[PDB]
């Protein structure tokens, strides 16, 4: 242990000297393995540090590089290809041509097209190998148990190393890229720039698809969980300006966000309390939803269409995925989303014992109420089940909790006046929707 | 003409080789490698590129501009602008225009040439040394 | 076989050791199979003046 | 005896005279790859270094052409104890001889 | 069975066999009743066996570089930290706005 | 224009290099763009002894 | 006066997006997992 | 007793010696960091990094530098999607001959140049091109910032009045053209010399390429590239005037 | 059928700067690109 | 050279032989109820 702590593996921040963003970008754009790995390690050590600002305003192309690199890697990972040490080469007037072609024809008898290619590869889901058979909706606690079981095995492959297996190398490069994006998303200018970047959103879509639909190519369960954590943290820092590009992205974002809850075992609420000390990654999902719903443009229209029910390929894939999720088994996704949002409000914990806890939890309560209110007022006739009534009579009695929260706030710090009104509004709207749905 | 100066390129431009075209050049300047315009072929590309590089490396101290290339080779100025920017971006030209001298280093122990030992640990370097078995039955 | 390999690798990792297997890299097949890697590395080491 | 017949690496791009010049030039100049290259002539330094690294000098003295070395294969780290765990070391030596399919058949018959 | 002494014996035997074959090459060189083919083969085998340790050194150099190229901090330092933060009041104010 | 004196033959090349020495002696301080005055120096391998 | 709006946005975002550190940042398992101790236990 | 022994005590002796070596190595690494903090340049076990060239000098305290200016300019960064969009849908190469002439007893600066510009080009903005050009002529900052607008307007006008080649926009292309032949007269003053010439040129034929003709003439008279581009531009200019 | 006999090196050619293809170049490398190395290895056969 | 690494196993010369292989075999088969051994293989009496 001491030897490992003193060994010269890589530089730490105080000895990187002057860091050059242009040189790191050009290193990433070359196709040399050592250049890429050195650039990645330097970027990780820099971005993970405090007192060191990576300003993308002064050199934006850097971001593109990273994203583009990631995309190609994902492709190579899905089709079982290895990009390094290819054993290939890697290199490469009409009158005059008429004349010398006549010359060639004469000498041969004597001896007796436009190119097209794209900058990026086709996404990741139109590939004939990537067709959905199953959605992997493993919860968070079960994922932690799997990670513990795979590390505590005698014949564990957790330390194969990068020079002994190329798939481990591709996975390590992808993990580093994701950590770097997560680290640099923590600033105003970088977040504003990252919200509108075209390559970043395509990379996010590809990684979401590969993590949720075809996760067999990753070598570790911990790497899958870390990809998910990085995704929710980036989206949480960025979604206040994000415009979604497809409906499949909205579906995958919903699945990713609700995967961080605790399901029980439809007619009742399908999620449990998900305590407080167990995790805090659920708050990021609540925050992502509250901000994404804010845009009554492409994002709201997509979510409405998904929750209530190349473009041809997208329609076929959407139908396939919805049938895979729900298998009168309709609106299971609505029920799951709203039950997740309700389970995020720590009712039993705050009501059991009171001012300090609500002071510490007012942001997540505020945004959970905002999202539930948007769903109830704006999204909600193909229904065959009185949904708001099964939310009202759910055996957990959330209405009583909302009313008790309102009362506790009354007898009692900038959000409370909004939380009172949200609580009472939500109760009233749920009751009225119950009656109208029954009609 | 003998080499009169020293020529430095960044380590990530190691792929570049005259009398050869790499995939990076094809991916970055696609206009020359689609057979859509008859005045933009790989032969013309190599012509222009080698002209620029040869003409720069005769005096590395001076900035090689786009106006001189535009004036000495014939073509539309836009494609020449794009090629000049690609080149000056990947190193390969203008890399040593206003160069500076490295002052002098103070060398702590183990940061110097000929600083290696027989008794030092062999961290990497996979070849190991074994204890010779000198014992009467083993002998 | 798996048990023996895993025990030896655990000892190696707990000692803070890394590197290639010595028996694999003393043989000539390893260098006629990894031809491309060796070429690229040799060029990179030479052109920088490290060889 | 066993002879390290080096001059049979005549693989097409190299030749007996090329190999002779390579070996004698490395013997003259230790690791001056440019002087060795110009000694050989017609070949670049990098080809000389590649051919030098690929020469099979030691291979005939090593254990096998490729059974196996067994435990000895992990030479620097050998977690075996003759005194305390006598069965595992013997079995580590023995697993090389046997055919595993007959072992599976026999244990299934036993069960 | 003692495996440590077995590996020691294996390595020492390798060394001794190298030395005997070098001696035999010197022998075939030092007498003139051998042909020209035998003498040339002996001389160049002597050269190769004398260059063996330099080959080991250069191979080790290249393999060091190659092992270093494939190394990433996420593999060696699995507990590397990142930039988590908490959802706060400003997020809620911004959403309302 | 390239800085070579004039009409150099294939036989005079090394003398030209020697001339370079004279060039700085005839003060003048050489640049890093000067033959033999690179900022980057070779870092010898461990098997080279010296 | 669009620069004043930008200064206000900067002041707001520096407080909002600031990362926590060496504090309540408390991590779950799968972050505070010692590989060395598990390797020793399994040995 | 050998440190290359397997027993138990030799293995742990080897581990202790390795640990001591790595501890003193870490001591020298801290020495290097401290010495470089006090603005005394010190060598490092990782080398010098980038030396004084492009990419600047590593081995300073610690910074994040977006880039190092080359020739007092910033690197050009373009949109690759637009690049591929233009490159994959291209059909023709309509070329405009552009002439710049500014006197001093007029707008304050004096400058003369000839140029060819592709009109079917949507990638490069004339303002960037002109700014770069004025940097190439080593104009002061003030003069450049003053006159870039005038030069850009001058260049932008000539592109708009270039309707094009008639025999192409109106499909004629008779493989020999008609016989409309004109006299093309040259007067080019590159250097201390002046080339004067005159030759017949047919403007109905779309096979006549001025670049190849100028290149051939300048090979046969041993002239530098300045004459080549000047002759090509002059041919194109007079053909378009007609 | 035209200029077949003319000696090469008498044919016209472009007036261009000479070629710089046979030049030696040095590479500027970043900091963590090469590992740190100890252990100067033998380089000589052991006495037996 | 059928037995690969057994060549290098040390042994005292000329006196006091020890049998690792046969001892291990007799120990491991001495635990398994001779009837199912007779059923396992035909080599056993």
């Amino acid at each position: 242990e001491k030897i490992d702590s003193n060994k010269p593996i890589f530089l730490f921040a105080p000895e990187l000297g002057a860091i050059n963003l242009h040189a790191l970008s050009m290193s990433l754009q070359s196709k040399n393995l050592g250049e890429i790995n050195t650039a990645l390690n330097t970027l990780l050590v820099t971005s993970a540090d405090s007192n060191l600002k990576i300003s993308l305003v002064k050199y934006p192309e850097l971001l593109d590089s990273l994203a583009i690199l990631g995309m190609n890697l994902l492709s190579n990972l899905s089709q079982n290809v290895v990009p390094y040490h290819r054993n290939t080469s890697d290199y490469y007037t009409q009158h005059d041509k008429m004349v010398d072609k006549i010359f060639e024809k004469v000498n041969n008898n004597a001896t007796l097209a436009v190119k097209q290619w794209d900058l990026l590869p086709e996404p990741i889901r139109f590939l004939p190998n990537q067709f959905p058979l199953k959605i992997h909706r493993t919860p968070y606690l079960t994922s932690l148990k799997k990670i513990k079981d795979e590390i505590d095995d005698p014949f564990t492959k957790i330390n194969t190393r990068g020079a002994e297996d190329p798939k481990v190398l591709i996975n390590d490069q992808l993990s580093t890229i994701s950590m770097i994006l997560r680290n640099i998303s923590f600033s105003d200018n970088n977040s504003r720039i990252m919200s509108r970047n075209f390559y970043l959103k395509r990379f996010i879509s590809d990684l979401l698809w590969l993590v949720l639909i075809h996760p067999e190519n990753f070598t570790c369960n911990r790497k899958i969980l870390n990809f998910k954590k990085d995704l929710v943290i980036v989206l949480s820092n960025i979604s206040h300006l994000l415009e979604i590009a497809s409906s499949i992205d909205c579906l995958l974002i919903l699945i990713l966000v609700i995967s961080f809850g605790q399901p029980k075992l439809s007619e009742s609420l399908t999620f449990n309390e998900f305590q407080l000390q167990w995790g805090k990654y659920q708050t990021f999902g609540v925050d992502i939803l509250a901000k994404l719903f804010s845009l009554e443009k492409p994002n709201l229209n997509y979510f409405k269409s998904i929750l209530l029910n190349n473009n041809h390929k997208d329609k076929k894939l959407l139908r396939r995925l919805l049938n895979l999720y729900n298998d009168n088994n309709r609106h299971n996704l609505l029920n799951d989303v709203v039950s997740f949002l309700f389970s995020a409000i720590p009712l039993q914990q705050v009501l059991s014992q009171p001012s300090l806890l609500i002071d510490q939890f007012s942001p997540v309560i505020s945004q959970s109420l905002t999202s539930i209110l948007v769903i109830v007022q704006k999204i909600l006739f193909n229904f065959n089940k009185n949904l708001p009534f099964v939310w009202l009579s759910s055996e957990e009695n959330i209405g009583s909790g909302l009313l008790k929260l309102s009362e506790i706030i009354l007898n009692i710090k900038v959000l409370l006046p909004s939380i009172n009104i949200s609580c009472v509004q939500l109760i009233k709207c749920l009751v009225e929707k119950s009656i109208c749905f029954e009609n | 003409i003998p080499q009169a100066h020293e020529i430095v390129i960044p380590s990530y431009s190691k792929w570049f080789n005259l009398e050869k075209i790499h995939s990076i050049e094809v991916q970055s300047l696609p206009e020359f490698f689609t057979n859509r315009i008859p005045s933009k072929t790989p032969e013309v590309y190599m012509r222009y590129r080698n002209f620029m590089v040869n003409s720069y490396r005769l005096n590395p101290n001076e900035y090689f501009s786009v106006t001189t290339a535009r004036r000495n080779v014939s073509g539309d100025a836009a494609a020449l602008f794009r090629l000049h920017k690609f080149l000056t971006k990947w190193g390969l030209i203008n890399y040593q225009v206003d160069s500076k001298l490295l002052p002098k280093n103070i060398e702590p122990p183990l940061t110097s040439q000929y600083s290696t030992r027989h008794d030092a640990p062999r961290g990497l370097f996979p070849f190991e040394s074994y204890k010779p078995s000198v014992q009467l039955p083993d002998m | 076989n798996e048990c023996i390999a895993s025990t030896s690798n655990a000892l190696k990792v707990l000692s803070g050791d890394e590197g290639y297997n010595e028996d694999m890299v003393r043989r000539a097949n390893f260098y006629k199979e990894n031809e491309a890697m060796l070429r690229e590395n040799i060029e990179v080491i030479l052109s920088n003046g490290r060889m | 005896l066993k002879k390290v017949k080096i001059l049979e690496q005549i693989d097409e791009n190299w030749s007996k005279e090329d190999l002779q010049k390579l070996l004698k030039g490395i013997q003259e100049f230790g690791a001056d790859w440019y002087k060795v290259a110009k000694n050989v002539g017609n070949k670049s330094p990098e080809q000389c270094i590649l051919r030098f690294l690929q020469l099979p000098i030691e291979d005939k003295f090593l254990y096998g052409d490729g059974n196996g070395l067994g435990p000895l294969k992990y030479a620097p780290h050998l977690p075996f104890s003759k005194s305390e765990n006598p069965v595992l070391s013997t079995i580590a030596f023995l697993v090389g001889l046997v055919n595993p399919k007959t072992v599976q058949s026999m244990t299934q018959r036993a069960i | 069975i003692d495996t440590h002494t077995a590996t020691d014996i294996y390595q020492t035997l390798i060394a001794l066999n190298l030395d005997t074959t070098v001696n035999d090459c010197l022998d075939k060189l030092l007498n003139d009743e051998c042909t020209e083919s035998t003498r040339e083969n002996a001389l160049y085998d002597y050269y190769a066996l004398q260059l063996l340790p330099l080959q080991k050194a250069v191979r080790g150099h290249v393999l060091q570089f190659e092992w270093h190229q494939n190394s990433l901090l996420t593999n060696t330092h699995p507990n590397f930290l990142s930039k988590i933060r908490n959802i706060n009041v400003q997020d809620a104010l911004l959403t309302n706005q | 224009k390239a800085g070579i004196p004039i009409g150099l033959k294939r036989s005079q090349l090394d003398e030209f290099k020697n001339k370079y020495l004279k060039d700085v002696l005839a003060k003048r301080v050489p640049n890093p763009n000067f033959l033999g005055n690179c900022n980057i120096k070779d870092f010898k391998p461990p098997y080279i002894y010296s | 006066a669009q620069q004043q709006l930008n200064k206000q946005r900067q002041d707001f975002e520096r407080v909002r997006l600031r990362p926590e550190q060496l504090s309540n940042i408390i991590h779950d398992e799968s972050d505070t997992i010692s590989f060395r101790s598990n390797l020793l236990k399994n040995f | 007793f050998s440190i290359y022994g397997f027993s138990n005590k030799e293995y742990i002796s080897r581990l202790w010696h390795t640990l001591k070596y790595y501890q003193d190595l870490k001591n020298t690494r801290m020495k290097s960091i401290t010495s470089t903090s006090q603005k005394i340049p010190s060598a490092s076990i990782w080398g010098n990094g980038y030396s004084g060239y492009g990419n600047g000098i590593t081995n300073t305290t610690t910074r994040v530098i977006p880039q190092v200016e080359v020739g007092n300019r910033k690197h050009y960064l373009e949109d690759k999607l637009k690049v591929y969009k233009q490159a994959m849908n291209e059909t023709s190469e309509q070329l405009v001959p552009i002439r710049l002439e500014f006197d001093q007893d007029r707008d304050r600066f004096f400058l003369r140049d000839t140029l060819l510009w592709n009109k079917n080009d949507k990638l490069i903005k004339i303002e960037d091109f002109v700014d770069d050009m004025l940097r190439d002529y080593r104009f002061e900052d003030a003069t450049r910032e003053q006159h870039i607008d005038t030069i850009c307007q001058s260049i932008q006008e000539q592109i708009q009045e270039f309707q094009g080649n008639p025999y192409i926009e109106l499909n004629q292309d008779r493989l020999g053209g008609d016989d409309l032949r004109i006299r093309i007269k040259l007067d080019i003053v590159v250097g201390q010399n002046q080339l004067i010439d005159q030759f017949e040129w047919d403007i109905s034929n779309s096979d006549n390429c001025p670049e190849e003709f100028a290149e051939s003439m300048c090979q046969e008279l041993e002239l530098p590239g300045e004459f080549v581009t000047a002759i090509a531009h002059s041919i194109r200019e007079q053909v378009h005037m007609y």
